[PDB]
RNA sequence: ACACCAACGGCGAAAGCACUCUGCUGGGCCGACACUGACACUGAGAGACGAAAGCUAGGGGAGCGAAUGGGAUUAGAUACCCCAGUAGUCCUAGCCGUAAACGAUGGAUACUAGGCGCUGUGCGUAUCGACCCGUGCAGUGUUGUAGCUAACGCGUUAAGUAUCCC
């Protein structure tokens, strides 16, 4: 399943993020919320490497 | 009483060698591990 | 003259380089003290086992006018003093009841100064 | 019968020593702001149970409300085997802080 | 659990102790450990190994330390006078 | 041995001053005898029960 | 600042991290096929973090303590010793981006004796419950075969055999 990936990964920067930002100190975690952007990146470079229209639907989607 | 000394005897317990130990300065790993090596292989 | 109570504390300060044996009631008004200064030598003498025989002997001779039966003792700290003074005051023999260390065990407070390199 | 609730939030036990002197408003006025925790948290706020006075090993400092005197020798442990959520845990340190007859209260989280 | 000696030798320079101690629920050989004749101490090192068995029982542990303490106790006053 | 089922809290003051000294001060695990899980449990267990008063961080010397 | 606990121990990517408790939150490990189906590795330039000392701004300042000052030793002593002692040490917000930042060993995968250990979980035995034995893995350590090495040594966590990337 990968669109439960990227949209798992996405409520996880959304938590995380608002953590983040209202602290603003904790440099653990900011390896944590990179570590997420990147692996949620390489899974979009591979779906867009798929597909086309439902890459396209999972930009419309977020 | 007799002269019999058990404060010395009972003092090795917790041995007063921990204020000669803090005489002297706060000091890490090197000699920590010296006294601190020395200190895990007298006790085994 | 003091409380007249036979029974009191003494309290011994052996120091790495001193002894003082001062001897005091159950409140804490010091009835006498005396240490290796006290007791006429000075220097690199005072601090020695002899030193602190005749410290604790001149000190609590003097308390004959008490004649304490009941004693404690409650010495503290590091030093060639501490042995030497519980003979003494066992070679006077008086009702030593506990003799006991407080010394200051601390727990990391402060920092201790520099090693000395000699 | 307490692994009913804990789907949704969390679970902990207040530990809470008292004044040795008092026997009245002292089971009911600490379960009166007990009763405030229930306006916090209203969940299985079972076994609450008290244990006996025994002399501690040492304690000073009181802090009364400007009074700054007592001594200690004896407690009265209470224990509040509580289920609450993990939001407002902080004004019950508060509460079992500045309170009078409650001193040194530490809560903890069993598993 | 078994239950226990102290052996003690006193020539006059010098005190042995000697703990001899025994198993609890686990099967476990002690020897009797001898403390030696330099001032290198006898009663932290007896008390010591007993408190790192804990396959010793406190009552075991304390009367062991007791007599111990006992002849080293003796043989200070021996060493300070000549006894024999 | 003495792991009795029931976890060690510091409620449980039966387990715990078996593993502190008179002097008051914890022991290591060789000396008690257990497993790192067991030694690190009673070590927060029993500096809880420092918090509480219940156990002294210093017991006064004695001698007779 | 946090004694005993402290262990040749646990965690972190490294630096680091230990009085306890709570809250938020990272990361690891293990199992079942429960799912996708190569999404993998490395990484120029880049970005982040980065002991200590240092600096800007404001607090705070017990101990320790560069500089300094006095005493001593000394031919001399700007030094070791001793007595005072300022910046600093701590905290807030930043800058600085260096250390023997060391395992003096970039990362990743596959394969190649064992013995003795420790930590975490998994299975079976044993009891039906804590043990206890073997093990399946992952990590950490100590001796060590083969092989490599100028030698010392390293040796399944290679400095072995190969492949890739800087």
């Amino acid at each position: 399943s990968v669109e439960f990936q990227v949209f798992c990964f996405t409520n996880k920067i959304r938590r995380l993020t608002l953590h983040l930002e209202l602290h603003k100190k904790d440099y653990s975690s900011q390896r944590g919320l990179r570590k997420t952007l990147g692996k949620r990146q390489r899974l979009l470079a591979y779906l867009l490497k798929i597909n086309g229209v439902r890459y396209k639907e999972l930009i419309s989607k977020l | 009483n007799e002269e019999r000394l058990l404060n010395r005897f009972r003092r090795e317990v917790m041995r007063a060698g921990v204020i000669q130990e803090c005489k002297r300065r706060r000091y890490f790993e090197n000699k920590q591990e010296e006294k601190k090596r020395k200190h895990r292989e007298a006790a085994k | 003259s003091a409380r007249k109570i036979p029974k009191g504390v003494i309290h011994v300060q052996a120091s790495f380089n001193n002894t003082i044996v001062t001897v005091t009631d159950v409140r804490g008004r010091v009835v006498s003290w005396a240490s290796a200064g006290t007791c006429g030598f000075r220097g690199t003498k005072r601090g020695t086992p002899f030193a602190a025989q005749t410290a604790a002997g001149n000190a609590i001779r003097t308390v004959v006018e008490q004649g304490m039966q009941r004693a404690e003792v409650m010495i503290k700290g590091p030093g060639l003093g501490r042995d030497a003074a519980l003979r003494a005051i066992r070679r006077s023999g008086i009702l030593l009841s506990f003799v006991r260390d407080v010394t200051p065990m601390p727990h990391n407070g402060c920092r201790p100064p520099k090693k000395r390199r000699v | 019968p307490e692994p009913q609730c804990p789907p949704g939030l969390r679970q902990y036990e207040t530990m809470a020593v008292l004044r040795p002197d008092m026997t009245e408003d002292e089971r009911l006025t600490l379960t009166q702001k007990y009763e405030e925790l229930l306006v916090a948290g209203g969940a299985m706020y079972v076994e609450v149970f008290n244990r006996g006075v025994i002399p501690l090993a040492y304690s000073i400092k009181r802090k009364n409300k400007a009074g700054e005197t007592n001594n200690y020798l004896d407690g009265i442990y209470l224990l509040f085997t509580y289920f609450t959520k993990p939001e407002s845990i902080s004004p019950l340190e508060a509460a079992l802080v500045t309170d009078d007859d409650v001193i040194r209260s530490s809560s903890f989280k069993i598993r | 659990k078994p239950r226990l000696v102290l052996k003690f030798i006193w020539m006059e320079k010098n005190i042995g102790l000697a703990l001899d101690q025994t198993i609890p629920g686990h099967g476990t050989v002690p020897l009797s450990p001898y403390y030696f004749w330099p001032r290198k101490d006898a009663w932290e090192e007896l008390k010591v190994l007993l408190e790192n068995k804990p396959w010793i029982s406190q009552k075991q542990m304390i009367i062991l330390l007791n007599q111990a303490t006992d002849i080293i106790n003796l043989w200070q006053q021996s060493g300070g006078n000549l006894a024999s | 041995p003495i792991q009795s089922g029931d976890r060690i809290d510091y409620r449980n003051m039966s387990l715990i001053s078996r593993f502190i000294s008179e002097q008051g001060k914890i022991l290591s695990r060789r000396v008690n005898r257990l497993t790192l899980k067991q030694q690190r449990l009673i070590t927060s267990a029993i500096k809880q029960a420092r918090i509480l008063s219940l156990l002294p961080f210093l017991n006064n010397e004695k001698q007779f």
